RNA sequence: GAUGUCGGCUCAUCACAUCCUGGGGCUGAAGUAGGUCCCAAGGGUAUGGCUGUUCGCCAUUUAAAGUGGUACGCGAGCUGG
RNA sequence: GUGAAGAGGGAAACAACCCAGACCGCCAGCUAAGGUCCCAAAGUCAUGGUUAAGUGGGAAACGAUGUGGGAAGGCCCAGACAGCCAGGAUGUUGGCUUAGAAGCAGCCAUCAUUUAAAGAAAGCGUAAUAGCUCACUGGUCGAGUCGGCCUGCGCGGAAGAU
């Protein structure tokens, strides 16, 4: 995982999902886009 | 918000005791089945339950679907059971059950005392094959989850305990 | 997923298919025993001149037992023989090797008329029109 | 396409406009003709969420005031400094 | 919740979670939840000494016959 | 409303044909699977048999709107719905063709002539006799009830008599 | 009617944006190693020279040779270059 | 304007701010700005809406299927939405390239055909061929869902000498 800030969709499966006040980016195609906070 | 609208309609002979918001699903062929629901009311009826609004909390349709899917999840668990049959890929790693404990290695110079919740059983036809057995929906899946805790299907040659669904997918270096 | 799918994929020369390369690797991925394929290819293949690459679709059982359409040669090969070219452009639309006419065309679809499922003879014409196109050949009216 | 209705103006002046917005209300005219600007108040997001079809103003308005009906087509639009929430438009009879 | 100190040592602040503080030794997090409604010095640790919690649920006051009060 | 007429036409196009119909079949599969189907198509174009395949939601919205005969039970489940208005025995072949590389037993029934054909029996009017072979049939049943019922009673009751 | 300076020594202290071990994701990472990379102020955190030297260069240790502030910390502690 | 040339009230209080312009005395009462759970004088105020961040009660770029309401509108039992399953075809393993080169290694075609039906393909994927989800079709499926726009409420961005 890389920190960050804004979240966007890089893959079709990437599914964005608010977990506590950080939104994650979680993908189900390839495990290389899991940015932790929006 | 359409499966929180599913009326469920429970089984013959399983047992669903309500208690107002707590419930416990008893039956054949699986042990310690139970949800406390907290951000929504739940009626059973005679059997077909039925998700609304809880006080204190403001989110709505939300964890009654979740409701809904859990309850009826249980009420599965026990009725039929639900597959029970799990296993692993890569050499060396296994799983082997020798009681109410789970023996493996990881190169560790102790002992890892892997071992089940009390709401799950299990034994094993052979030493990367294990059968999880019980009618609760979520533990069958917490101690798998403990079991993947370092091992993992890895993302370049996917090797670790696999079962159902997983959020890892393996991925390639760029095509040849 | 069964893992199950009708009318699987494959081109091989009628007299080659003994060796594995001319298959390539698909049919052994599928799983059907490339032995076993080649003597049940060679039943069918004799009204066939030898050496022209048939398609050939096969619709596969759980038990990895499979069926098999054998048919007559692509719109392809019968195209580059009837326009004296050897290969076709490598670039459709912009690239010319040859010019086609009609009469020529509907025979070519005749020669598929038992593998085309079209309704009408035009029909069957119609489908091979883009085979032509792509590879250098001007459909002419 | 549109059915609408409109009420006569009460009070003008730009501290009588002010309190229509503070209520989430909005100005209009119907001019042309030989005859009077009849001067209006509408309701803001009766016409907002209208006017997201581009038929309100493609195809003429039935705006109904006192039981008079003239029918009219939009006209050029006043829009607030920095939101696209109407301010005030104005009609021609059609 | 993580009750602020710094009463003279290490580089850091030092700190304990709520949950420490209501597991073990129970009294602390009512204590200093009280401490800063009351006023200054003076005043404050007069209010202060009137007021006895324990450790929780071991109580020795049977004796005196309490005056109950549900709040 | 809406957006495409192809789900509230063929509802419409559905109940047409198949009050029309001399023989239609009602048969079943979640997913008919194309090698088959094509080849069903490629022989439907001989015989002069039409084939739809159409939803539960369409075939009950039908019987609402319009009556149907001996077909609307058979809609319940997955369905494909092959139909004749013409050569009502060629509707009933086109089950034999599919019978070949797949099952059946799929059939839940089949109308003929206003008649309920259950599924068991539709294999039978499958079978379809040649006009010839047709009047040759016709001839064994007449001379069957000519000669061969009458020795066949009279031989029955003198065993019967005859005591042991 | 005044908080009085640089470099260095002594003695320290607090911010973590951690020099390092430690837990862990990604990787065009096979494994190892690295790149990428989040948590974390708890603990340890080298020495001789030349120059008035902050900064420089060199020789060497250390698994390692950090970042910032303190009347440019600290003469009601030490120097007079 | 206020301080300078002003008491007293509030603000964690100052020189200027908000109320206001100290005659002195009165255990009198009201009202202001500012307050009303304890600190500390009064509301844990009533009625309706809404939120999980101590947001509230610290600021921008910026962005997203975080969360709700609303009216106007498309889809909306003639079955949505799109999950789950299953089909995903005919010329065609089109042309070039190659041992094979197949929608998805690369490039050009980017269509036509029986179709109630399956893009010569959006995304994945032994690196590629194979398999896979996907609308559309047929089972499950029997209700909300999506674009525009108004609007309550959220998010990270926002790490320091004590």
């Amino acid at each position: 995982m890389k920190v960050r800030a804004s979240v966007k969709k890089l893959c079709r499966n990437c599914k964005i999902v608010k977990r506590d006040g950080v939104i994650r980016v979680i993908c189900s195609a390839e495990p290389k886009h899991k940015q932790r906070q929006g | 918000s359409r499966v929180a609208k599913a009326p469920v309609v429970v089984p013959a002979g399983v047992d669903v005791k309500i208690n107002g918001q707590v419930i416990t699903i008893k039956g054949k062929n699986g042990e310690l089945t139970r949800t406390l629901n907290d951000a929504v009311e739940v009626k059973h009826a005679d059997n077909t339950l039925t998700f609304g609004p809880r006080d204190g909390y403001a989110d709505g349709w939300a964890q009654a679907g979740t409701a809904r899917a859990l309850l009826n999840s249980m009420v599965i668990g026990v009725t039929e059971g639900f597959t029970k049959k799990l296993q692993l890929v890569g050499v060396g790693y296994r799983a082997a059950v020798k009681g109410n404990v789970i023996n493996l290695s990881l190169g560790f110079s102790h002992p890892v005392d892997h071992q089940l919740p009390a709401g799950i059983t299990a034994e094993c036809p052979t030493q990367t094959e294990i059968v999880l057995k019980g009618a609760d929906k979520q533990v069958i899946g917490q101690v798998a989850a403990d079991l993947r805790a370092y091992r993992r299907p890895e993302p370049y040659k996917g090797k670790g305990v696999r079962y159902a669904d997983e959020v890892v997918r393996t991925k390639e270096a760029k095509k040849k | 997923a069964k893992k199950v799918q009708a009318y699987v994929k494959l081109q091989v020369a009628a007299g080659m298919a003994n060796p594995s390369p001319p298959v390539g690797p698909a049919l052994g991925q599928q799983g059907v025993n490339i032995m076993e394929f080649c003597k049940a290819f060679n039943a069918k293949t004799d009204s066939i001149e030898k050496g022209l690459p048939i398609p050939v679709v096969i619709t596969v059982y759980a038990d990895r037992s499979f069926t098999f359409v054998t048919k007559t040669p692509p719109a392809a090969v019968l195209l580059k023989k009837a326009a004296g070219i050897k290969s076709g452009s490598g670039k459709p639309n912009k690239d010319k090797v040859g010019k086609i006419s009609r009469a020529q065309l509907q025979e070519i679809a005749q020669t598929k008329a038992a593998d085309m499922t079209g309704a009408d003879i035009e029909a069957m014409t119609r489908s091979i029109e883009g085979t032509a196109r792509s590879m250098g050949l001007v459909v002419e009216d | 396409m549109f059915t609408i209705n409109a009420e006569v103006r009460k009070e003008q002046g730009k501290g009588a406009s002010r309190r229509l917005r503070a209520a989430n209300k909005f100005p209009a005219i119907i001019y042309g003709g030989k005859e009077a600007p009849l001067a209006i108040e509408l309701d803001h997001d009766k016409v907002m969420n209208m006017q997201a079809k581009a038929e309100f103003y493609s195809e003429v308005l039935t705006i109904v005031v006192d039981g008079k009906e003239i029918k009219v087509k939009a006209q050029d639009v006043q829009r607030h400094p920095y939101k696209p929430k109407l301010q005030h438009i104005d009609f021609v009879r059609a | 919740k993580v009750y602020y100190h710094h009463t003279g040592h290490i580089g850091g602040i030092k700190q304990a979670t709520f949950e420490e503080m209501i597991a073990r030794r129970p009294e602390r997090v009512i204590e200093i939840a009280v401490k800063g409604m009351l006023p200054k010095g003076p005043l404050g640790r007069a209010m202060f000494r009137k007021l006895k919690v324990y450790a929780g649920n071991e109580h020795n006051h049977a004796a005196q016959q309490p005056q109950v009060l549900d709040i | 409303a809406l957006n495409l007429q192809d789900k509230q036409a063929i509802v419409a196009e559905v109940s047409e044909v198949a009050k029309g119909a001399l023989s239609a079949v009602v048969a079943d599969s979640r997913g008919v699977t194309v090698d088959k189907m094509t080849e069903l198509r490629k022989a439907g174009r001989e015989a002069g048999v039409y084939m739809r395949v159409v939803r539960n939601t369409l075939l009950r919205r039908a019987v609402e709107g319009t009556p149907f005969e001996c077909l609307k039970d058979a809609f319940v489940g997955p369905t494909l719905i092959a139909y004749s208005m013409e050569h009502p025995g060629a509707a009933a072949r086109l089950f034999k063709e599919f019978a070949k590389a797949n099952a059946k037993f799929e059939v839940k029934a089949a109308a003929f002539e206003g008649e309920l054909i259950p599924a068991s029996q539709i294999d039978r009017l499958a079978t379809l006799p040649t006009y010839e072979e047709a009047i040759a049939r016709l001839m064994a049943t007449m001379k069957e009830a000519s000669a061969g019922k009458l020795v066949r009673t009279l031989a029955a009751v003198r065993d019967a008599k005859e005591a042991a």
